[PDB]
RNA sequence: CGCGACCUCAGAUCAGACGUGGCGACCCGCUGAAUUUAAGCAUAUUAGUCAGCGGAGGAAAAGAAACUAACCAGGAUUCCCUCAGUAACGGCGAGUGAACAGGGAAGAGCCCAGCGCCGAAUCCCCGCCCCGCGGCGGGGCGCGGGAAAUGUGGCGUACGGAAG
């Protein structure tokens, strides 16, 4: 066989995958982000109110390493209801208030009134 | 127009706060500390100012795992062992 | 700026000497933990002399001080060969040897011979075995007068 | 009533796990509870439920890391979450074989020149 | 500067919880030293550092 | 045995088989990198003499030292201070060339333990040198009791506390008449010793 | 092509042992058994092998 | 041309380990000033000191003579008293300055390479069985893999040693 090019490079080795005799953890870690630690409380705030009132949506105090899609996750396991959208802010504060916009065919103030606030 | 008026252009910061020592000290065109010296793997630390080794030593924070491994130390290390029970 | 009359002296304390000063505030301590230390360890061998091993007559090097005897390093090896103690052996019986020392002189070395002779008749070996005794062991009657001594191991006086 | 360690020990997993979820549920009504205003009953009660949800977990990471060290009990290689956390040093000193270990020279030293039993007459 | 970043907000929001006063109710405490927050801050005098 | 015709085969360097052999591996050896491995000693009785058995834990490297003195490291002339001290240019480092190879070699394995080094080769501007090297937690010498000495941690990094022969050279000790300003635990203890007042209780 | 440092220092070895006055005490392990010579001195050798294990 | 040995040298998220950084009073290796003193100052002095750099341990280092001596001779190292502000160095100016012997604290010695003789008699690792397992070790079994003759182990080291 011949050389075509006149540089030489590194040739092609087999390289094995990892078959270890141990795991280095023993047990995989519990998800300590889940459905009930990643939303918090409701803000039942004059405007927060107003909001679930008018635009048939929640406002939620969530922790700062949730994800939109997290969050509607989280609501829909949570309340049994399906989402529309989420709009997240984090507040001066250091929380992450979050807005979940509902499904129209769910009612926002009858959801808060037996989710207890009112 | 050495003074007052010059230091009215004071608008953009030279450091910034670190993130192994948490001081405002992180040079940002260098982008070296010059509190601990960061990217060098090695604390910065001289001999010349016992002032500023004392702020901070082994003593001064949380000793998070250094005072359980001093009452480890009281009992030599057991592991595995539990009192036993009632 | 001397003044007028007295020695002129130079007194070494022209270095920092101040931030090298050995205090000795625990001298008195320091004899305690000695002291302590030598009872555990005169304990702890417990019916060998507490002051170790045999150790030679020997007589010091200079001029001035040739006419006094003292102890030595050890029992040197020609010492052990005329005594008919092993080099290996005497170790263990608590000889003090040394390989280093020559024997230029015939009347020093009769001397450390008659004391390693004498070492022999006066010391009392226990059984290796407490049960089953043995040949070169001493008989139970004196294994029972067995007993340290304080003191250096037959003194050597001038 | 008020949970305890001792009677949670012989529940099984999934009894655990849905106990766990319903003090979850009781905590976060009761975190809705204190921002609606509720009793102070209930914001006491809070702390008792963040405790029950802290020792039933205690008790599940207990009894699945006790079974872990079980099943790699007899192994060689065994995590090292489950190795003996010891000092550093204390780890990479020679274990009691390795210096109990003799060479046949002073073995045989030993043998032939043991330090003998002995006491001199005064 | 309205362009923040994550870690100087969560700075910043840190210094704002802290910023607020003793509550009441502290000195009925039997032991007590504490007649206010002596580590308050106005916008004005202190400028924080950063 | 053939160490001894090895040895003394060595001992005559400047006869034309060891004059070839020695400037055709300081050739390969200039050609190399500067710390590379070496798979077997160059030297086996010299080797061996310094400890190097050939079992499995213990390697070597193979090292260059650009040769030379030491010049003073300060900017372009300019030691600040009295007509002593404006030494630059025919300073002499205070430790051997075999010492600096044998520390970078340590440093650069510091997960090894130096146990000694030897001679390979020469030019003009630069010396190359062969550090032995035993690794501490590796079985086949944990278990042996006669070189389970290296693996305790006293004898971490031997070369930069200055422990091995090449290193001991340098600090001036040994017993003698000609070892006066060491005795003691090494110079600086010796001064240490001497500038010191003994203010007892008593005095 | 341009070859490796190490197939460059390999070869240009050879090249070197080729160029430089060897000593008669080097070159002497050149002047070597021929072919036939030498099979037959490794079948007489066959036969007197050591053991393994 | 190909195949197969060895030698040099690469690539692996290969199997198992190891080093990194901190404290740094005490310890070891290097680097290393100037104030100051000399009634100035340049050699000296401050001073192998401060600052700098690397590396450890519970102590470090040293350590079992290529020694001291010149005697009727002592005998590893370390520390204390003394030698001694002595011998000696030094614009022989200012200043600097140990050791031997002696008395004590302590006390302990040893091992290789070589020269050799024993069929590599040596070692590591994986698989299986029994035991022990929170310092992965003890035993047996593998026509299991590897290191090693470019030298592992046993005897043997200047006090001699080996063999008959
Ligand atoms: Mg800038
Ligand atoms: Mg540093
Ligand atoms: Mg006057
Ligand atoms: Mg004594
Ligand atoms: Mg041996
Ligand atoms: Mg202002
Ligand atoms: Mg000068
Ligand atoms: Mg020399
Ligand atoms: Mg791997
Ligand atoms: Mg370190
Ligand atoms: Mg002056
Ligand atoms: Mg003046
Ligand atoms: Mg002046
Ligand atoms: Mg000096
Ligand atoms: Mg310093
Ligand atoms: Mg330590
Ligand atoms: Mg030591
Ligand atoms: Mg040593
Ligand atoms: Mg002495
Ligand atoms: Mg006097
Ligand atoms: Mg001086
Ligand atoms: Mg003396
Ligand atoms: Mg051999
Ligand atoms: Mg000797
Ligand atoms: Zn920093």
């Amino acid at each position: 066989k011949i050389r075509t090019s006149p540089t030489f490079r590194r040739p092609k080795t087999l390289r094995l995958r990892r078959q270890p005799k141990y795991p280095r953890k023993s047990a995989p870690r519990r998800n300590k982000l889940d459905h009930y630690a990643i939303i918090k409380f409701p803000l039942t705030t004059e405007s927060a109110m107003k909001k679930i009132e008018d635009n048939n949506t929640l406002v939620f105090i969530v922790d700062v390493k949730a994800n939109k899609h997290q969050i509607k996750q989280a609501v829909k396991k949570l309340y049994d209801i399906d989402v529309a959208k989420v709009n997240t802010l984090i507040r001066p504060d250091g929380e992450k208030k979050a807005y979940v916009r509902l499904a129209p065919d769910y009612d926002a103030l009858d959801v808060a009134n037996k989710i207890g606030i009112i | 127009t050495k003074g007052t008026s010059s230091f009215g252009k004071r608008r953009n910061k030279t450091h910034t706060l670190c993130r192994r020592c948490g001081s405002k000290a992180y040079h940002l065109q260098k982008s070296t500390c010059g509190k601990c010296g960061y990217p060098a793997k090695r604390k910065r630390k001289y001999n010349w100012s016992a002032k500023a080794k004392r702020r901070n030593t082994t003593g001064t924070g949380r000793m998070r795992h250094l005072k359980i491994v001093y009452r480890r130390f009281r009992h030599g290390f057991r592991e595995g062992t539990t009192p036993k029970p009632k | 700026a001397p003044s007028r009359n007295g020695m002129i002296l130079k007194p070494h304390f022209h270095k920092d000497w101040q931030r090298r000063v050995a205090t000795w505030f625990n001298q008195p301590a320091r004899k305690i933990r000695r002291r302590k230390a030598r009872q555990a360890r005169a304990r702890r061998i417990a019916p060998r002399p507490a002051a170790g091993p045999i150790r030679p007559i020997v007589r010091c090097p200079t001029v001035r001080y040739h006419t006094k005897v003292r102890a030595g390093r050890g029992f040197s090896l020609e010492e052990l060969r005329v005594a008919g103690i092993h080099k290996k052996v005497a170790r263990t019986i608590g000889i003090s040897v040394d390989p280093r020392r020559r024997n230029k002189s015939t009347e020093s070395l009769q001397a450390n011979v008659q004391r390693l002779k004498e070492y022999r008749s006066k010391l009392v070996l226990f059984p290796r075995k407490p049960s089953a005794p043995k040949k070169g062991d001493s008989s139970a009657e004196e294994l029972k007068l067995a007993t340290q001594l304080t003191g250096p191991v037959m003194p050597i006086r001038n | 009533a008020k949970i305890k360690a001792r009677d949670l020990r012989g529940k099984k997993k999934e009894e655990l796990l849905k106990q766990l979820d319903d003090l979850k549920v009781e905590l976060s009504q009761l975190r809705v509870a204190k921002v609606t205003g509720g009793a102070a009953s209930k914001l006491s009660k809070i702390r008792v439920v963040r405790k029950s949800i802290a020792r039933v977990l205690t008790v599940i990471n207990q009894t699945q890391k006790e079974n872990l060290r079980k099943f790699y009990k007899g192994k060689k290689y065994k995590p090292l979450d489950l190795r003996p956390k010891k000092t550093r040093a204390m780890r990479r000193r020679l274990n009691k074989h390795e210096e109990s270990l003799k060479t046949k020279k002073q073995q045989r030293k030993e043998r032939l020149y043991p330090l003998r039993k002995y006491a001199v007459k005064a | 500067s309205s362009h923040k970043t994550f870690r100087i907000k969560r700075f910043l929001a840190k210094k704002q919880k802290q910023n607020r006063p003793i509550p009441q109710w502290i000195w009925m405490k039997t032991g007590n030293k504490i007649r206010y927050n002596s580590k308050r801050r106005h916008w004005r005098r202190t400028k924080l550092g950063l | 045995g053939a160490y001894k015709y090895i040895q003394e085969l060595w001992r005559k360097k400047q006869s034309d088989v060891m004059r070839f052999l020695l400037r055709v591996r300081c050739w390969q050896y200039r050609q190399l990198s500067a710390l590379h491995r070496a798979p077997r000693p160059t030297r086996p009785d010299k080797a061996r003499r310094l400890g190097y058995k050939a079992k499995q834990g213990y390697v070597i490297y193979r090292i260059r030292v650009r040769r030379g003195g030491r010049k003073r490291p300060v900017p372009k002339g300019a030691t600040y201070g009295k007509p002593v001290h404006h030494g630059v240019n025919q300073l002499k480092f205070a430790r051997s060339l075999q010492s600096v190879a044998e520390e970078r070699a340590g440093r650069h394995c510091g997960a090894l333990r130096v146990l000694n080094s030897y001679w390979v080769g020469e030019d003009s501007t630069y010396k190359f040198f062969e550090v032995i090297l035993i690794d501490p937690f590796h079985k086949a010498i944990r278990r042996n009791p006669d070189t389970q000495w290296i693996t305790k941690p006293v004898h971490k990094h031997r070369e930069m506390r200055g422990l091995t022969s090449a290193g001991r050279k340098s600090r001036g000790l040994g017993k003698g008449h000609k070892f006066h300003h060491t005795i003691g635990g090494s110079r600086r203890a010796a001064w240490r010793r001497r500038n010191t007042l003994q203010l007892h209780r008593y005095r | 092509v341009k070859w490796p440092r190490y197939i460059r220092l390999q070869r240009q070895r050879a090249i070197l042992y080729k160029r430089l006055k060897v000593p008669p005490a080097i070159n002497q392990f050149t002047q070597v058994l021929d072919r036939q010579t030498a099979t037959q001195l490794l079948k007489l050798a066959h036969k007197y092998r050591p053991e393994t294990k």
